[PDB]
């Protein structure tokens, strides 16, 4: 259900978007919230170059792809999906919503939960083995 | 949908693979399993890469799906035993490694009934059978099964025992053969009768022989030849083009390579020839004193940890070497030293910040902080699937008792 609404907003990047979440049960300002943030990042990608450039750039991620990630987890979490079912739909594997592998989108969204990063972009960055001293 | 571009791509995995470029590999890979979802050569490749990464799980996941797997209708499209043989001999190897002996005979024997005249196959139930029974119930088991299809076969298998040190084995072995040409035999009984400690008496010829049939190496004639000085060994050695080795351990000769000394003290290591093996180690002075982390490294292999650590103990940790860290790591988790253990794990991930198994020792040790471990991994690993079904366990465990 949620799956099948994601896909179509993608396909876009204004108002028949919200009716097509208000039919499967999901609230229009969530997903009206999820297009100008895709939109804004997949802008954001040509700004950064192109899609195959940004991916080779030294920045893993972009604070709104930061956002566009916390942003879809929620909306797909309140619909009882798991978080593995979550990172491969929105990864490469699936929906190509994020230019990311499931590992990565699960793990980035670890990290944003666990607080172990911000939402800012993101860089991709005689003695023993035991110790002792020898003569 | 055509068969000429499946097997194009199939020649750039491969050729990638080959010249090591394995992350240029995968990437066809993945791509061929989008396009052709149904030819099985490309997960097989997969997994054979993961494999030898250290990616052992996520290695087996693909091989168990190449055998039976319900989602897919996998037709080969050259490789014909990719959902057969070549899964179970990849699955007992795995299986042995992690020393799930009855789980890597079961794939062994299957792989040996799709195959039976696989050496490899033949090798690892032979020695994993060495693990429990006597040598007498082994050529039992390799008779039952046809093992020794012809004289060659026998030769070959024989190659293998005799290196290991299983004498009995070997003579049940040579003995079972028919009309053995006598140099052939000679050379067997001799390198049999050495594993016994018996003095080696062999013919001119033999040796001549059992070079020529790679029954007999340089390892063979200088422990053959300081076992008995009579041997005619210089003459021989000289011609073989190993004549170095010969000057080396016996004249006061110059240097050879690290690689060849250590394969001359790894035979005496193998064949329990203590007395030539100390004499060898005697002459490690000419090398640079690097050379121990090697030695180290030998004894570990064949099981002597002691006398390996007393190696590791004198070596500067910049020398030490990957398996070495991988020696060390198992040796103190065995040991109760679990702080020391995860300083080498973590050092191994500084080092070797590519070798998967570094990284998953620290997720295994490091309790306290293995959901971070285990996500610190995933970052250098974003296609290995064990790391994610790893978190998600912690994380699912965690945040059912935490938002409940």
């Amino acid at each position: 259900e949620i799956r099948k609404l994601l896909q179509e907003i993608k396909k876009q990047v204004t108002t028949e978007i919200k009716k097509m979440a208000s039919e499967a049960g999901i609230d229009e300002q969530t997903a009206e919230e999820i297009y100008h943030l895709l939109t804004e990042f997949y802008q954001a990608v040509e700004e950064h170059g192109g899609i195959e450039k940004y991916m080779h750039s030294n920045i893993s991620w972009l604070k709104i792809e930061l956002e566009l990630l916390s942003a879809c987890y929620q909306i797909a979490i309140l619909e009882d999906m798991k978080v593995l079912d979550i990172s491969e739909m929105l990864s490469l594997n699936d929906l190509r919503i994020f230019p990311k592998t499931p590992s990565q989108l699960q793990n980035t969204y670890y990290k944003l939960k666990k607080e172990l990063i911000q939402v800012e972009d993101i860089p991709k960055n005689k003695t023993n083995i035991f110790g002792k001293v020898v003569p | 949908h055509y068969i000429w571009a499946k097997l194009s791509a199939y020649h750039i995995a491969e050729l990638l693979e080959q010249e090591k470029r394995y992350d240029e590999s995968l990437a066809i890979i993945e791509e061929a399993r989008v396009i052709w979802p149904n030819v099985p050569e490309f997960p097989l490749k997969k997994a054979n890469i993961l494999y030898v990464n250290h990616q052992l799980e996520d290695a087996k996941e693909i091989y168990q799906s190449l055998l039976e797997n319900a989602a897919i209708d996998y037709q080969p499209i050259v490789l014909y035993e990719a959902t057969n043989f070549m899964p179970h001999k990849m699955l007992g190897t795995i299986y042995l490694e992690e020393k799930d002996y009855t789980r890597a005979m079961t794939h062994f024997s299957k792989a040996y009934a799709e195959n039976s005249s696989d050496y490899g196959v033949m090798f690892q139930m032979i020695m994993l059978l060495s693990k429990f029974h006597q040598p007498k119930e082994i050529f039992a088991f390799m008779e039952r099964h046809h093992f020794i299809s012809s004289t060659e076969t026998g030769l070959r298998l024989l190659s293998m025992t005799t290196q290991q040190g299983y004498a009995e084995l070997s003579e049940l072995i040579v003995q079972s053969l028919t009309d053995v040409y006598p140099p052939v035999a000679e050379a067997t009984e001799v390198k049999i009768a050495t594993i016994r400690n018996v003095f080696p008496v062999i013919s001119e010829s033999a040796i001549l022989f059992g070079i020529k049939e790679e029954l007999i190496d340089a390892a063979d004639l200088c422990l053959w030849h300081y076992e008995n000085p009579q041997l005619p060994i210089e003459n021989v050695m000289k011609n073989s083009d190993v004549g170095d080795i010969y000057d080396f351990i016996f004249e006061n000769g110059p240097r050879i390579s690290k690689k060849r000394y250590l394969f001359v003290l790894e035979r005496a290591i193998a064949l329990g020839k203590g007395e030539f093996a100390d004499y060898l180690l005697a002459l490690r002075n000419v090398y640079h004193d690097s050379i121990n982390s090697h030695i180290a490294d030998l004894f570990f292999q064949y099981d002597f940890a002691d006398i390996a650590l007393d190696f590791y103990n004198i070596v500067d940790a910049d020398e030490v070497t990957k398996q070495g860290y991988i020696n060390l790591i198992n040796y103190l988790v065995d040991a109760d030293v679990l702080d020391e253990a995860l300083a080498i794990a973590e050092r191994g991930i500084d080092n070797f910040s590519t070798d998967f198994r570094f990284y998953l020792w620290a997720i295994k040790i490091d309790t306290e902080n293995r959901a971070n471990r285990i996500s610190e991994a995933m970052d250098e690993f974003p296609n290995n699937r064990y790391l994610a079904k790893l978190l998600d366990e912690v994380t699912m465990l965690q945040d059912t008792v935490t938002n409940n």
